[PDB]
């Protein structure tokens, strides 16, 4: 079958620059049957271009489609901070036989922003139910790469934490991360000091926010 | 048995100039023509030798969908037995034409502030165009003794001129997208 | 004009079957190619198959040729996508897309979320992330833990508080239940005057929770 | 440079034939379709005929249909107009006008015209004019100014030219257009307004010149004596 | 054929004023209409082609507009050189009919004519013909009327008029009417008069003489 391959896998640019997304087809495809989608996280795909070059309703004129045969291009003239997403190309037609690309992700380039680290002890109401969840918040940092390590009485934990990362903020181009450490109430009441140690490019030294179980 | 790809004709992002009018040949498809006539998107919908409402029935071997862009004044020339710049030197319909002539205002699509000069049309020609003939030559006319040799000049004209499609033009000078359906006696109605 | 409406979200166990509808309005139903696209969480858009309601012959991608049956009903302008022997890998959002033979544009449905798991529907427990007594800004939030399935909606002060809010994407815990954190960063000098109340809504369980977050 | 040059006009008896020719230079006649447009004396323009660049198409006005014949010598770059059964309603000035754009360019307008030739359809013979003096009198008294003139009567064909004092007097001179009398002969009057205080010292003479008849008349206009 | 109609027959506007000339088509000529300018003793000059396109070399103040059956040539600022005849011509179907033409003349104030009468010369009477000439000098507007009365008997069928082109300096017209009688018929009468009526005169003026005085 037809195979749609996009290039690059990840496009990393600052706001205002020009994004040139590609979509290579294994066969010659009619240019009247190529669409471009923009998918922001947690949202349904948004059709940008159809017929290789027609902009959908409401799409700004900084988005333009072009190409023919096997090479097609989605061009963003000047990147706005909102223009970040995963962009897909699609071959379709008057026959039930469509194929999508694997997607190109456009992330914002921005000056290095150190995180703001906040640690949250488990609530007394949650502790009543036999579970303790400690939450470590990394707020408005850049780039996305960041290291979070849970140290319980200076013991590196593992296998009992989970991380979530918000997607690039449309206004300040920063990411946010939350690491949730979940223990039993029995295991939580065995230890005293609970700390998460955050390493990031914007930090001169690794930052450690902590609390002792029982302190005010 | 496939579907009629009329969407590639009407919904095309860009239309051809009238001197190089596009022609999409169709073969063995099926179309819900009852979706066409009642579309309020069309300002001109004239069918010759066949009625539009009864179109959802007949069959043929090939239907031809010709598309181009002319100004509003010249839409009356897309018709049998007509004359003018378009009918004589660009797009000529036969006298015994059997098909439909569809056109709609595309000022919101084909006009540009300051002028859209991408659409062109043949000015003069050696002879009137035969029906369904396409002349795309851009040969400079050696109108004087001195040879142009492609060099435009004194008696050396360029056979084509650009439309000056601006949004503030009059409706007679606004761009209109035309689609001419012609039949040939696979493709039935539904 | 044209509009595609799909059925609601489904929670099926492994081995069961699910059937998603797609009501089309606009009169272009019979003379159209109506497809079905699947997007697994974290993965891209995948074309499963399509059918022309005028012909009835459904065509499937190779990956979905065995487990997927795509049908359409002209007498009610509704297309169907049935899938049997559901596995946890089949957890995805299923869109129905429509291409009319008279246009190059594509019409999409809002999407149907099918979650395949043994986990029963459960409302979330909302625990406060109490602020502490980072340079003048304090972070506070809510921990929305142990719910099934997706999604939950979180609003602060009934939507009157939108600035500085970061609702993290939920993570699937090893228990089979989801959990996320919604935090907000405010000026520290406001914690004593402003009331901070998070509003969690889990429509799959019809659970609404208003949790007042106060300092420690 | 770019120009057309008509030829062949003159005087023709009614029912008799005449042919006009339109030579061009600065370009090539073959490249353009050519028209013929006539204008009767004191009336508007009238389109007569057309010929394509190749001669394959020839279109005439209804009023000259079947009596005129247009043709072109492509090999020699010429256009002609054969006019037969000429009536007095055919007396006019005939221009040949070149179409602006080449080949089949019928939807714009003619841009290059010739100087035009005159065709007079009259059976009259050449006759010199009779110059009579329009002497100043008590009637010619516009409050310090008097009017005197000449009467150029009964001549054919056009035109005549009237000067005063062999060109020395040009201000206040009115030479009226000629009129065609019911006799087939033209008549014309020239007048000049002069101060009343010079009627006794300044001689006034009109110089009438009718080149068709080799006629040169100098007529002294004096105030009438009682 | 398609009938071309222009209006007004004459436009009288001061220099610098905006001139709007009309041309109407009996049937739709699309945009295939052309405007021409003809100065006296000159061939016509193409001003506008294709309804609204200006010809090469024509000043910007000339502009055309319209489509179908109603067209308009507009001279934005009238110059002293523009006062000529303006013709419209259809180019949709053969024959390429011309309009009747509109004469744009230079407007001015009302100037009554100075009337003068001339009895026939004794040189012409010996020929057997008598020609009495009536002169109307430097008037405006052009509309004038000349009435020949011989012995108070109104004359018709033996006189002809002639009007000059509008003078390029005082913008006035001049008229010369010539009565023509035989010498024998001329001597049958005594009072020869031409009665002129014009806008600049409150009522008809009469210049007269008596044969042999
Ligand atoms: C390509 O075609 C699309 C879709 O056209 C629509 O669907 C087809 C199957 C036919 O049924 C068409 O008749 C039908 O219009 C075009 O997008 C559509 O454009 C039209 C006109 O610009 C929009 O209609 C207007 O909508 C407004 C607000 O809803 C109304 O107030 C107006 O009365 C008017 O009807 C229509 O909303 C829009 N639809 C979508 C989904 O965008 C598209 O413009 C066209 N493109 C080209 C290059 O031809």
């Amino acid at each position: 079958a037809i195979r749609m391959t996009q290039s690059p896998g990840t496009l990393s640019l600052s706001p205002g620059e020009r994004a040139t997304l590609s979509c290579r087809a294994s066969q010659s495809v009619s240019s009247s049957y190529l669409a471009w989608y923009q998918q922001k996280p947690g949202q349904a795909p948004r059709l940008l271009i159809y017929g290789a070059s027609s902009r959908a309703t409401g799409i700004p004129d900084r988005f333009s489609g072009s190409g023919s045969g096997t090479d097609f291009t989605l061009t963003i003239s000047r990147l706005e901070p909102e223009d970040f997403a995963v962009y897909y190309c699609q071959q379709y037609g008057t026959s039930p036989s469509w194929t999508f690309g694997q997607g190109t992700k456009v992330e914002i380039k921005r000056t290095v922003a150190a995180p703001s680290v906040f640690i949250f002890p488990p609530s007394d109401e949650q502790l009543k139910s036999g579970t303790a969840s400690v939450v470590c918040l990394l707020n408005n940092f850049y780039p996305r790469e960041a290291k979070v390590q849970w140290k319980v009485d200076n013991a590196l934990q593992s296998g009992n934490s989970q991380e979530s990362v918000t997607e690039q903020d449309s206004k300040d181009s920063t990411y946010s991360l939350s690491s949730t450490l979940t223990l039993s109430k029995a295991d939580y009441e065995k230890h005293k000091v609970y700390a998460c140690e955050v390493t990031h490019q914007g930090l001169s030294s690794p930052v450690t926010k902590s609390f002792n179980r029982g302190e005010c | 048995t496939n579907l009629c790809p009329f969407g590639e004709v009407f919904n095309a992002t860009r239309f051809a100039s009238v001197y190089a009018w596009n022609r999409k040949r169709i073969s063995n498809c099926v179309a819900d023509y009852s979706v066409l006539y009642n579309s309020a998107s069309f300002s001109t919908f004239k069918c010759y030798g066949v009625s539009p409402t009864k179109l959802n029935d007949l069959c043929f071997t090939n239907v031809y969908a010709d598309s181009f862009v002319i100004r509003g004044d010249e839409v009356r020339q897309i018709a049998p037995g007509q004359t003018g710049k378009i009918a004589d030197y660009n797009y000529k319909l036969p006298d015994d034409f059997t098909g439909c002539v569809i056109a709609w205002n595309s000022n919101n699509l084909d006009s540009k502030v300051g002028g859209n000069y991408n659409y062109r049309y043949r000015l003069f020609r050696k002879s009137n165009l035969k029906p369904f003939e396409r002349d795309i030559s851009t040969e400079i006319y050696q109108a004087g003794s001195k040879p142009c040799n492609g060099v435009e000049g004194f008696n050396c004209y360029f056979p084509l001129q650009s439309y000056g499609f601006q949004p503030t033009n009059g409706v007679g000078y606004q761009p209109y997208r035309v689609v001419v359906l012609s039949f040939e006696l696979t493709v039935c109605g539904k | 004009e044209v509009q595609l409406v799909q059925s609601g979200a489904e929670v099926k166990k492994p081995g069961s079957s699910v059937k998603v509808s797609c009501k089309a309005s606009g009169g272009t139903f019979s003379s159209s190619v109506i497809s079905w696209v699947r997007q697994a969480p974290g993965q891209g858009l995948e074309w499963m198959g399509g059918i022309i309601p005028l012909f009835g012959s459904a065509n499937y991608a190779q990956k979905f040729q065995g487990r997927v049956t795509i049908t359409a009903d002209e007498s009610t302008s509704t297309a169907y996508m049935e899938m049997t022997s559901l596995r946890s890998e089949d957890t995805a959002v299923y869109y129905c897309a429509k291409v009319s033979q008279w246009a190059l544009i594509l019409f999409w449905g809002q999407g149907t979320l099918v979650t395949v798991s043994s986990a029963s529907t459960k409302g979330p427990s909302v625990f406060p992330l109490a602020p502490s007594s980072s340079g003048g800004t304090a972070a506070l939030g809510c921990l929305v833990k142990d719910y099934f399935p997706e999604p939950v909606t979180v609003s602060w002060n009934s939507g009157a508080l939108t600035s500085g809010v970061h609702t993290f994407p939920a993570v699937l815990q090893s228990s089979g239940l989801y959990s996320l954190s919604s935090v907000v960063t405010v000026p520290s000098s406001s914690l004593g005057t402003q009331t901070y109340i998070c509003n969690v809504n889990h429509k799959p369980s019809n659970t609404k929770v208003d949790k007042k977050v106060e300092p420690k | 440079e770019v120009q057309l040059v008509e030829s062949g006009g003159g005087v023709v008896q009614p029912g008799r034939s005449l042919r006009l020719s339109c030579a061009a230079s600065g370009f090539t006649l073959r490249s353009f379709g050519i028209h013929w447009v006539r204008q009767a004396p004191g009336k508007g323009l009238e389109w007569v005929a057309f010929i394509s660049y190749d001669g394959s198409n020839q279109y005439y006005e209804d009023s000259v249909k079947g009596r005129f014949t247009i043709s072109r010598d492509n090999s020699k770059n010429t256009v002609d107009l054969q006019m037969n059964s000429l009536s007095t309603e055919d007396t006019a000035v005939y221009w040949c006008a070149k179409d602006l754009l080449p080949l089949l360019a019928l939807y714009y307008g003619m841009d290059v015209w010739g100087q035009g030739t005159t065709v007079t359809v009259s059976s009259a013979s050449t006759k010199g004019p009779s110059v009579f003096p329009l002497a100043p009198s008590s009637k010619s008294t516009s409050g310090g100014t008097a009017a005197l003139g000449c009467l150029v009567k009964d001549y054919f064909p056009e035109p005549v030219t009237v000067s005063w004092n062999s060109g020395a007097l040009t201000s206040g001179v009115h030479t009226f257009p000629a009129v065609l009398q019911s006799s087939g002969l033209y008549s014309l009057s020239s007048v000049v307004t002069v101060p009343s205080s010079s009627l006794g010292t300044q001689t006034y003479i009109c110089n009438v010149n009718h080149k068709p008849s080799n006629t040169k008349v100098d007529k002294r206009v004096e105030p009438k004596s009682c």
